[PDB]
């Protein structure tokens, strides 16, 4: 129902933020770059038009290459019994939760460059527990995420 | 109009829960399909639906007439649900970590009879088989153990499925029936139960027809309704499916003029009945299936080489010593139609043992009948078909079955050739017409019936094969007095148009 | 070492074309959109870039979006103790073959329509065999026929 | 990278790919009925005796049975360290 906080382990300006979040947050400050580099992580997680370009160089701190890029955010799945979209989200989820940890849930992003290749492959996990979170399943272009939510990006 | 549309007006726009009581056949794919389509057409929310039958020749067939959708729903047998709906995805829930969760599904060597053990092989060695008597289910009895022990099993089954379609519950263990009350009573999932009472149940050895019969005299909370699939499709057709003899010959209703029959002049041969009919009417249709249901075997291949002379080619099949009733008639079918064409896939036969879903499994059985595919037309089909029901199961059903399928392939070939392709221009008797729907039926006035007062039950069911188009003779003229004397006893002046 | 045919089953102007392919292929004729086709078609199969994006309304011939896509490619996988891309291809694979078919393979691509979403999604498999080809494994953004070919458009 | 890749070739197609490696309650001691728990109840497990390897030998087996893995096994890996 409700949004708790996201981490962000290693963006392009981030080294390890932690936001709380809920519903209907409003950012602000100084540097625009940082605002809008949170925008674009939240649409990395949320959005498939955006994910399926993966990373580049740039998408690093100090472009050191070498440090794992993780996303996570995490929800309250507690309000149930009148909550319409925890429904919404458990009837795509399926088995992918535990039973002593019926709200609390985990959606995450990693990534690690190949260095080879010169691309950044974006990997996506979810499930109820901080460890032990199993890769999301999608067959061919998409996945159950997709499936879940629908990101509407308004700029002028 | 008639109780075909008045049932389907009132099946297609309910909400509740459906109980259907239909006949033997008729369609009930159809109007399985048609409340499917309605039910997702009428939502709009992200709920899915779960259709269950047996054999999963019926879901390709449901999924072919419904189409393709991304929505969630599930289409296949009950054993493929309760094993990646309820068994699969929280095993590892329900009963602690310990138990595993990839596994499994194997119910040919398998034979005991306990649940102890039963769940001590599933953690052990993580095999789920079956139960040794066959009116029990042990998937079903985990399923429901999984439902009542874990939450999120409860959450995700509620929070997905909104309706439920049933078919085939007169053939039904009791476990199953325990699990879809508890589904229906407690979880507030909606039910669409469809089937018919008793009349010679078959499939899946074990049939306990008293759960059926359970809601059907004491049963409050359900819509009842009979059968709603047509004796008959289109309107003016269903009139003569209302005729018989007596008694619902005072159901049928009036009217001054029946579009769907066609009388001609008797004098001149069909061969170009239907030249005329198809040319110069423009009535029938050659690319449209044109099958005559005629009866006494010599005089229809003498309308064979008289067709053949014409020069469209109709072919015959008579009554098999397979076509008797038997309640193994559909898979050995499938056997011989693999044998003796040379190219059927392993897979077609794979789609109609008991509940399917058999993978790794097919080489097993495909062995025993690859050794029947040496002639060796003496003795070796008793024992290989032998050795194929131990394989298969429902054991027993044969001694007069096995020789009704010997007498097919003795002297190895019944009629040279059998129903291999899809071709046109078909005729059938009336001991093998049954099952099999044609699109146009033209049967040729019923030649010496009317005016003797019997053969009517062989043209009554000559006419409900049809479709859009039916013809009626008169090929004698005391045939004509005796339809208008029939047509007095109906007190209805006009049932048949001339033109 | 060497491929067989293409088969396309549906694509913008191909109904059922069957065509028989080698090493040092050179198509050409009077049509141009038909050319561009065949060559968006192998672009679609075989390369990532292209095939991200899946399928529009008009990818589809007479825009009818209720037949399913189907581009199967064969190959001949015989000629080996000699050659080495053979060898390049085998080492990826794994066990999607059968030693009855140790010679000839089969890489297929599948589309079908969403209608809802207005999405054609991609679907990859392969397997030596006609039927039951199997999906082609991948972690995130990349399968293993990403690790396999490597394809160079030039373009003027 | 030998036997469930080529479980369901080298040992024909009635053999499970799926399998769990189990070492704490299986202590079968003979080939034939640890194929036998192989195939009919699909677990793969150890030997009784400790210097033995039931797995290494079906290894060895597939390897020599199978074409594929032979294939697989020599396109692929170059160079093997043993610790």
């Amino acid at each position: 129902m409700k949004f708790s906080n996201i981490t962000i382990k290693n963006f392009r300006n981030f080294e390890k933020v932690n936001i709380n979040l809920d519903n209907k947050n409003v950012i602000f400050g100084m540097n625009d770059i940082g605002k809008t580099n949170f925008l674009y992580a939240l649409r990395f997680l949320l959005d498939k038009e955006i994910r399926k370009f993966g990373f580049n160089k740039s998408d690093y701190h100090k472009h050191d290459t070498s440090k794992k890029i993780e996303i996570i955010l995490t929800l309250d799945l507690s309000n149930y019994e009148k909550d319409e979209d925890t429904k919404k989200l458990i009837s795509v989820v399926k088995g992918a939760r535990t039973s002593a940890n019926a709200d609390v849930f985990y959606i995450a992003l990693e990534s690690k460059y190949d260095d080879k290749e010169l691309y950044g492959n974006i990997i996506l996990k979810w499930g109820s527990e901080l460890d032990n979170l199993i890769d999301i399943p999608g067959r061919g272009n998409i996945n159950a995420l997709d499936n879940v939510f629908k990101v509407i990006y308004i700029n002028p | 109009m008639i109780e075909d549309e008045m049932s389907r007006e009132q099946i297609i726009k309910d909400g509740g829960n459906i109980l259907v009581t239909a006949g033997a056949g008729s369609g009930k794919t159809t109007i399985l399909v048609s409340k499917i389509e309605a039910d997702l057409k009428e939502n709009k929310t992200h709920y899915s639906i779960a259709a269950v039958t047996f054999t999963n020749k019926a879901a390709k067939e449901i999924e072919g007439r419904l189409g393709y959708s991304s929505r969630g729903n599930f289409i296949g047998t009950n054993d493929g649900f309760v094993e990646s709906e309820i068994i699969r995805p929280f095993i590892k829930d329900a009963f602690g970590n310990d138990y595993p969760d990839n596994f499994t599904a194997e119910y040919f060597d398998n034979q005991f009879a306990s649940y102890d053990k039963g769940l001590q092989v599933l953690k052990y060695q993580n095999i789920l088989g079956t139960y040794s008597n066959p009116k029990k289910n042990f998937k079903f009895q985990l399923a429901l153990d999984i439902l009542k022990k874990s939450l999120v099993a409860r959450q995700y089954i509620f929070s997905k499925y909104f309706k439920i379609f049933i078919d085939e519950y007169q053939d039904s263990d009791k476990d199953m029936h325990n699990l879809f009350m508890y589904l229906k009573d407690q979880l507030k999932i909606k039910l669409f139960i469809v089937g018919d009472p008793k009349q010679s149940i078959y499939i899946w050895r074990g049939a306990e027809p008293e759960n059926f019969n359970g809601l059907i005299e004491n049963s409050t909370d359900f819509n009842k309704y009979h059968l709603t699939s047509n004796f008959r499709c289109c309107q003016d057709i269903q009139n003569y499916s209302n005729l018989f003899n007596e008694e619902t010959r005072s159901l049928i209703k009036e009217k001054n003029e029946v579009q769907n029959v066609i009388s001609i002049a008797d004098d001149m041969p069909i061969s170009d009945i239907l030249l005329k009919l198809t040319e110069e009417k423009q009535v029938l249709n050659i690319e449209a299936e044109l099958v005559i249901l005629v009866r006494r075997r010599n005089q229809a291949i003498e309308i064979m080489k008289e067709l053949n002379e014409e020069g469209f080619n109709f072919i015959f099949i008579p009554q098999t010593p397979l076509d008797r009733a038997t309640p193994n008639a559909t898979l050995l079918k499938e056997v011989i139609k693999y044998v003796k064409n040379d190219r059927y896939s392993i897979y077609d036969l794979a789609a109609e043992i008991v509940g399917n879903l058999s993978s790794r499994e097919i080489k097993e059985i495909q062995k025993i009948i690859n050794e029947l595919l040496v002639p060796n037309i003496n003795q070796v089909l008793i024992n290989q078909v032998l050795i194929n029901l131990f394989a298969k199961l429902e054991i027993t059903l044969d001694t007069r079955e096995i020789t009704a399928f010997t007498e097919v392939m003795m002297t190895n070939e019944f009629d040279i050739a059998f129903d291999t392709n899809e071709y046109l221009h078909k005729i059938f008797t009336v001991h093998s017409a049954k099952g099999l729907e044609f699109n146009q039926v033209i049967i040729t006035a019923s030649d010496y019936n009317v005016h003797y007062n019997r053969d009517t039950n062989e043209h009554y069911v000559a006419t409900t094969r049809a479709k859009d188009k039916l013809i009626v003779i008169m090929d004698n003229k005391k045939y004509s007095d005796y339809i208008e004397t029939l047509m007095k006893e109906l007190k209805i002046k006009n049932i048949i148009k001339s033109i």
